[PDB]
């Protein structure tokens, strides 16, 4: 992959992939 | 980070999964 530069939401989406389950940080 | 290191720059997945947990 290209690991883009993500600001807010966008990181967050990738989180939302990488998660799953558990939840984010926190 | 958030983001600083992401938004500004390229995290990578292994750093993602500092932030999943």
């Amino acid at each position: 992959f290209v690991n883009q530069h993500l600001c807010g939401s966008h990181l967050v989406e990738a989180l939302y992939l990488v998660c799953g389950e558990r939840g984010f940080f926190x | 980070g958030i983001v600083e290191q992401c938004c500004t720059s390229i995290c990578s997945l292994y750093q993602l999964e500092n932030y999943c947990n």
